């Protein structure tokens, strides 16, 4: 069953490139402030009505606009969740959430994490889901795509001061990209079996004498947008394995595509906006080598599986303990790697029941910063931080001045890049240390041994990197855990966004110079290797002791 | 490095072990903290306050102390005497004195008191030789002040009372005869105090490579700090934990000490190469700064031109028998000792045959510069020859009665426009012509400045002399710009302007008016003929005393940039690999299973950590013999050079950790120390 | 410039557009085109609902095809508390469970092979898994045939009728829909 | 909470603050 694994990976990547190459042209038209084909009078009337008459923004104004939108959304979603026993569309008269749970949910959704420490079937009420969580899916996804628009504009604009309007970027992104694609995906899912209705919960009487109560929310719209904008916030408790969210295998394949769609499109668009396609294909090569190697390792680990099964009486030792029989073990492995690399967080299988290496690979992919087809918009500017770092280090080891895409990089950007690269690992290590030193923090673990520590580490790693997925054995619904993870999510997200805007504001004002002897081409196998080395070595030099006492300890046990 | 310099560096190292001075070096400060913690743990174990082995923590403290002490020592030599000192200016200010003059007129006494006792309104008295105490305005008498610390030109200028030339300064030595100064500034702010404050009080920046490498150091240190610190809660979860001494020792073992020592390895190797190329450098950063300079500021008098304005040509008047003019000039400027008089004598004697007449046994009488008639010369039997400027001779001739000609007026005009300092010779009357005194460029300079323009280095030529001369010399030499009549603060402001744009500046001067500017520039080459104030302010003396020594300095600087690059690759790879070779030995205590991760089969955590400290020390010590050896200085593309560095250095750096720690540990266990 | 007017207008307009119009449009189109999938895909035996064709129930009889374990909160196969048991591979309670499940399966099917399929012995990811591969559902045709008095040929053709291969071989597995399989197994014997 | 763990946490936080301050002022250091 290696031919099947190879064919699965090959078909995934092939269809992905085919679908994403055409969309990259559209995103390039958006980054060049050009209106899309048929939307230029609609756009005029809409902007005049909203009072967004075009007037550019420097980096301070752009950053403040994004942060203001996010804080307004946070306040609205918080208060909405607290008072959901007054709002309509509540068939089961559920009560309003707590203060700690509402705070964690608001912070998580607003920062594109979608960390779930509750159960959606018995907590939220068709209006928190509809007019809250999915509105934040659209808004957080567009905030992330806009920051990267500003950074590409900084790279391609010669001696300017303004990075373009932020409100127009948000409106264009949302209306012209995220809503139509999401509508088509949602209609497909509903065709395959997913739900879309506002009915009360259905009362079933089983073939035998038993009873059942089926939940009946509007699942498909939130499914579509969650996948498309790499949010990953499930409608139910079991995230994306519920038979009402992932009805068949075709929907699972289309979800795997949707996740990796806009990341890849943004890479093709970045290449097209500089006029040099090699620049973009270099990022796609670096990201793809890591993704393929990780997928192969996870697949091998799972197909080896649980050694005790074949001794207790079973017929094969494959690990089928936290996996749906609708998808294989190869598909669940591929999806585990896809979601953890893509900073999506939607889980098609229980990551806690994976083997030791199986569970180790997604965790490490989360911990290296999610710079392998990372989150929508977030992955690309994370990878650009690492590209600036690699360019600096290469300049250092040849003795000449650093230079990327013509513009010369100075030490103010190096200071900002270092701080940006060092914010997420500090939150991970510090938060896990505090969690493991307090009874409250380390009473949530379900499993004994080093796997408990692996659970705690994976949870704070997911929250600090805005991933969202978890081992789910961690009973992390308490004031301590809610507050800890809220702090981690908030600081990670925005303490990374801020240095990126600073770097963009510092680069937009330079002017692309001419070739010299300190200009090493940033394509070809040499720079791909240098960039992979940088990423993997930072990740290892930080998370090796933490991963030697968790996954490796249990594996070697 | 002769003996005295090594002992001075050793004392400066021990002195810099103070925490208030070690604080400015992150990596070495963390090693300092760790050394202190380990010595304290060892004392607490020896006394019986804690349980454990006290001689293993004592051995780790002792080796961390050696690492810190040698790091401070190497930094002492490389950058210990790199600052701009004002010891000569201060010595002139402190050993000064002057004579208060009761009854302000000349006919009074002279109370010799220090120069700090004077204040506004006092009436000082100075005579030939003494150094003018402080500022003021002459009231009685006139003399020739030697204002070569201010302007630069070593030609005496006449200072007298009444007119405009009456303001004197403190420090310039009087030469001709008496004058009664009256101070004009409280002892606080004279000119000498101003420039002593300009010299010390001007800081040199750090190059961009230094800042980049420092940011990388701090990033790696934060990474390793987080890892090894948070190791304790994670390991204490699973039952037994990681010891405390093991924790601090692991921390001070992992951090990049090789990268910290690289700046001093390149410093010392650069200074050695410079000395090899006949330049005495005192700062190691100066060599890499020379490696990437963009401007070159140049003095005129002393640096480009010989600096004493020898004689060039004779220019007689109408039918005055030029041979007679040359004979008169020769016999007149005979007794003189200043280079200009001897130069007139040499020119006349080698341009005509007059050997017979030169002798100092004859009865003639030499009239020296009186500063009251402003003309020297000689009186021979029934003869009277006088050499002097145009206006002094005009007065003398007019007083006698002889009508001054008109040809000399235009002639001296023309000589002045040429860019010289005209004189006049007179045998009692009937002025015998002009003798231009133009200053001669040193040598083959036009070629070298063309090379400097090709390398991509702009060439300004600052000056303290009039524009006519700065223009003529800038033309003949072949520089780009020039700034005539620039006091020291002007030169310093120009340097700050040029180096505020980001680019580096490389001033090359020799005088005492260059010390401000030389103290602020990045590459400050001071001519070996320059004053002691110049040689102390700069950061490399040029024993050839040639302006165009920068063309070899920038070569050695480019080569030290290639070396610094390859050694940076080696350092980074050595650190990243030592992390992997060391850290597997911090898990043997928590889970026995993780023994499988001990790939080198090191004996135990204690032995591994002791091997790591020993290896850290030996690598910093051996880094300097690596820089001295150098690399192949070929011109390579960016990519080709990066790939070559990776192959040879980055991979040698990868293998040195593992083999080095393993052999060190093998020696420990074989010797029995464990 | 977090200008209050463009900020509050942008947020309110996007709120309405992505909160009301998009859900409502998707609901109207779904209910118009695909009204059976969008309303749950329920099975109706008159006026009573026998369950979705996607959710799967806790069959425990001896003439029924059984699925995988569930490990949902209150009772097995509870749609209100979905979520699988997150027991790791190194947790000894997982082995404690698997040994007992294998013993019970060998006791209930004493006429088939002694190597229990892995699907039947280990819980699913949602605890609501309605599917088991044809081989795992063909391992228990002896028991169901004896209980029902059918033949192995009738029962294997029945299982064949309810299998559902994926589009291409390597994106999923061929699976059986147990709820409808058992409803039809009832309707067969009137 | 204890004496050893509290002292260690204080020291680690002081070192992290010092390193981040030295990384922002890289010229002086
Ligand atoms: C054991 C423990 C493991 C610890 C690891 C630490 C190792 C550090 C340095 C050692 C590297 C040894 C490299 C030896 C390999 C020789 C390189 C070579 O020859 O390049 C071969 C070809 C060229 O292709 P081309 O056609 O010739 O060029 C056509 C132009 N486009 O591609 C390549 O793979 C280039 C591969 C280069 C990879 C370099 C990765 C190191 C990056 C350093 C990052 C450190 C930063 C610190 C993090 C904060
Ligand atoms: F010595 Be220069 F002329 F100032
Ligand atoms: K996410
Ligand atoms: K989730
Ligand atoms: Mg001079």
């Amino acid at each position: 069953m290696a031919a099947q694994g190879f064919l699965l990976i090959a078909t995934f990547l092939l269809v992905l490139m085919v679908l994403a190459r055409p969309l990259g042209s559209g995103l390039a038209r958006l980054i060049n402030d050009i209106p899309l084909p048929g939307t230029t009078g609609v756009e005029r009337v809409l902007f005049r009505a909203l009072g967004v008459s075009d007037r550019e923004m420097n980096w301070k104004q752009y950053l403040c606009a994004i942060l203001g939108l996010n804080m307004l959304g946070l306040a609205v979603l918080f208060f909405m969740l607290l008072g959901q026993h007054y709002l309509p569309l509540n068939p089961q008269q559920l009560p309003g959430l707590s203060w700690d749970l509402a705070l964690n949910t608001a912070v998580s959704f607003v920062t594109n994490t979608n960390w779930r420490s509750y159960s959606g079937e018995t907590t939220l009420s068709y209006f928190s889901q509809m007019a809250g969580l999915t509105v934040q899916n659209f808004l957080s996804a567009a905030s992330g795509i806009a920051v990267i628009f500003a950074l590409i504009r900084a790279f391609t604009r010669q001696s300017m001061s303004t990075l373009g309007n932020a409100w127009v970027d948000l409106l264009r992104i949302t209306l012209w990209v995220l809503v139509p694609v999401a509508l088509l995906i949602a209609l497909f899912f509903i065709q395959q079996g997913a739900l879309q209705n506002f009915l009360p919960y259905q009362a079933v009487n089983t073939v035998e004498g038993a009873q059942q109560l089926l939940p009946m929310g509007p699942v498909a719209s939130q499914e579509a947008i969650k996948m498309l904008g790499t949010n990953g916030g499930g409608f139910f408790n079991a995230n994306s394995s519920h038979p009402f969210e992932n009805p068949t295998a075709l929907t699972n394949f289309v979800q795997m595509l949707a996740i990796f769609l806009i990341p890849t499109a943004l890479c093709f668009a970045f290449g097209e906006v500089m006029g040099d396609r090699r620049q973009g294909r270099m990022l796609l090569w670096a990201m793809s080598v890591i993704f393929v190697i990780c997928v192969g390792v996870v697949m091998w680990a799972e197909v080896q599986g649980n050694p005790h099964l074949l001794a207790l009486g079973t017929d094969s030792s494959i690990n089928m303990e936290g996996k749906e029989s609708r998808f294989g073990v190869l598909v669940s492995s591929l999806f585990a790697v896809v979601t953890t690399a893509a900073s999506c967080g939607a889980v098609i299988a229980m990551h806690d029941s994976f083997t030791a290496l199986g569970g180790m690979v997604p965790m490490w992919l989360m911990q290296i910063g999610e710079v392998v087809f990372g989150g929508v918009g977030s992955g690309l500017y994370g990878m650009m931080l690492f590209v600036l770092l690699a360019v600096f280090i290469a300049g250092l080891m040849i003795g000449r001045t650093p230079e990327y895409l013509g513009k010369k990089i100075d030490v103010r950007e190096m200071k900002l890049t270092a701080l940006a690269i060092l914010v997420t690992p500090t939150l991970v290590l510090m938060g896990a240390a505090l969690a493991m030193m307090t009874d409250a923090g380390r009473s949530a673990m379900l499993n004994p041994g080093p796997h408990g520590f692996s659970e705690v580490l994976y949870a704070v790693s997911s929250a600090a990197n805005n991933n969202g997925s978890a081992f789910a054995g961690l009973s992390a619904n308490s004031p301590f855990w809610n507050c800890l993870l809220a702090f981690c999510m908030f600081v990670g997200r925005f303490g990374v966004i801020i240095p990126v805007m600073a770097i963009a504001g510092s680069l937009v004002s330079k002017k692309s110079q001419a070739a010299s002897s300190g200009t090493l081409p940033t394509h070809g196998p040499l720079f791909v290797g240098l960039l992979i080395g940088t990423v993997l070595l930072v990740g290892a030099l930080t998370f090796i002791p933490a991963l030697a006492l968790g996954p490796v300890a249990e594996y070697l046990s | 490095f002769e003996p005295t310099l090594v002992v001075q560096a050793l004392k400066e190292a021990v002195k810099k072990l103070n925490p208030q001075a070690q604080w400015r070096n992150p990596v070495m400060f963390i090693v300092w903290i760790g050394s202190l913690l380990t010595t304290c743990i060892s004392i607490a174990m020896a006394s019986g306050a804690m349980p454990g082995n006290a001689l293993f923590s004592a051995a780790i403290s002792g080796w961390l102390w050696i690492t810190v002490l040698f790091a401070n020592f190497a930094e002492a030599l490389a950058e210990g005497r790199s600052k701009a000192q004002a010891n000569s200016l201060k010595g002139v200010k402190k050993t000064a004195f002057a004579r208060k003059l009761r009854e302000p007129k000349y006919g009074a006494a002279a109370d010799k008191v220090p120069a700090d006792q004077l204040r506004k309104g006092d009436i000082v008295l100075v005579e030939a030789g003494d150094i003018i105490p402080c500022d003021g305005e002459v009231i009685e008498g006139g003399a020739s002040v030697d204002e070569s610390a201010i302007t630069g030109e070593a030609a005496p200028v006449i200072r007298e009372s009444g007119g405009d030339f009456a303001s004197v300064t403190g420090g310039t030595r009087i030469l001709s005869d008496w004058l009664v100064i009256e101070c004009s500034v409280n002892p606080g702010e004279t000119f000498l105090d101003r420039m002593i404050a300009m010299v010390e009080g001007a800081q040199r920046r750090k190059t961009p490579n230094e800042i980049a490498l420092t940011i990388l150091l701090i990033a790696l240190t934060i990474v390793f700090l987080l890892a090894t610190a948070t190791l304790w809660p994670f390991s204490a979860w699973g039952g037994n934990a990681v010891s405390v001494t093991v924790l601090v020792a692991l921390l001070v073992c992992l951090i990049p000490t090789t990268i910290g020592g690289l700046l001093s390895a390149i410093g010392v190797a650069g200074m050695s190469r410079m000395l090899g190329a006949n330049v005495i450098a005192t700062s190691g950063r100066a060599v890499e700064a020379a490696g990437d300079v963009d401007v070159l500021l140049l003095d005129k008098t002393g640096t480009i031109t010989l600096g004493n304005r020898q004689a060039s040509e004779f220019i007689p008047a109408q039918g005055v028998d030029e041979k007679t003019l040359a004979d008169a000039a020769q016999l007149a400027s005979l007794a003189d000792e200043t280079p200009e008089g001897r130069s007139i004598v040499i020119l006349a004697k080698q341009r005509f045959n007059l050997r017979e007449r030169d002798v100092q046994s004859l009865h003639a009488t030499f009239v020296p510069f009186t500063a009251q008639s402003r003309m020297s010369g000689i009186n021979i039997d029934n003869r009277m020859i006088r050499k002097g400027s145009v206006d002094a001779i005009r007065r003398h001739v007019e007083a006698n009665g002889g009508h001054f000609p008109t040809d000399v007026d235009q002639k001296v005009d023309q000589v002045a426009r040429q860019g010289a300092t005209p004189l006049v010779v007179v045998e009692g009357s009937r002025v015998l012509g002009v003798i231009a005194l133009k200053d001669i460029v040193k040598g083959g300079i036009k070629e070298r400045f063309a090379q400097l323009r090709k390398m991509g280095i702009k060439t300004v030529m600052i000056t303290g002399d009039n524009r006519l001369t700065a223009a003529a010399i800038a033309a003949e030499a072949g520089v780009d710009d020039f700034l005539a009549e620039a006091t020291p603060e002007a030169k310093l402001a120009l340097i700050r302007q040029y180096q505020a744009e980001g680019r580096l500046v490389a001033m090359t001067g020799d005088g005492t008016n260059d010390a401000p500017a030389l103290a602020q520039a990045d590459v400050a080459v001071a001519m070996n003929s320059g004053t002691q104030a110049a040689k102390e302010a700069g950061n490399m003396v040029d024993l050839d005393s040639n302006p165009t020594k920068l063309i070899e300095v920038v070569h050695i600087g480019k080569q030290m940039l290639m070396t610094r690059g390859s050694l940076t690759t080696f350092s980074i790879a050595n650190d990243v690999a030592k992390y992997f070779a060391i850290i597997p030995a911090a898990f043997a205590a928590t889970y026995p299973q993780l023994n499988a991760l001990n790939i080198m089969c090191l004996h135990s955590p204690d032995s591994a950590i002791l091997s790591a400290v020993i290896f850290n020390a030996l690598i910093i010590v051996f880094l300097i013999p690596l820089a001295l050896k150098g690399v192949s200085y070929k011109p390579l593309t960016a990519s080709a050079m990066l790939r070559r560095n990776l192959w040879i250095y980055g991979l040698g750096g990868l293998l040195v950790p593992f083999i080095g720690i393993k052999v060190i540990d093998l020696l420990l266990t074989v010797c029995g120390l464990v | 410039m977090s200008g209050l007017r463009p900020a509050l207008s942008t947020f309110i307009f996007l709120l309405l557009i992505t909160g009301g119009v998009y859900p409502l449009l998707t609901t109207v189109l779904g209910q118009w085109w695909f009204p059976w999938q969008a309303n749950g895909s329920l099975i109706r035996e008159g006026d009573t609902v026998r369950g979705s064709a996607l959710i799967g129930q806790n069959f425990t009889g001896n003439g029924y095809f059984h699925g995988r374990p569930s490990a949902t909160a209150e009772m097995p196969y509870n749609p209100q508390a979905s979520g699988g048991s997150n027991l790791a591979v190194s947790n000894p309670e997982l082995d404690k469970l698997i040994a007992a499940r294998v013993a019970a399966l060998r006791a209930a099917n004493p006429d088939a092979s002694a190597s229990v399929p892995v699907e039947l012995v280990t819980a699913s990811a949602s605890g609501l898994d309605n599917n088991i591969t044809p081989q795992a559902a063909a391992w228990q045709i002896p028991r169901v045939a004896k209980a029902r008095n059918l033949s192995v040929e009738q029962l294997t053709q029945l299982i064949a009728k309810y299998s559902q291969q994926p589009l291409v071989k390597y994106i999923g597995q061929p699976v059986v829909n147990i709820v409808e399989l058992n409803l039809a197994l009832d309707k067969l014997d009137e | 909470m204890s004496a050893g763990v509290i002292t260690g946490v204080l020291l680690v936080f002081l070192l992290l603050g010092y390193l981040v301050y030295a990384l922002i002022n890289a010229e002086a250091f």
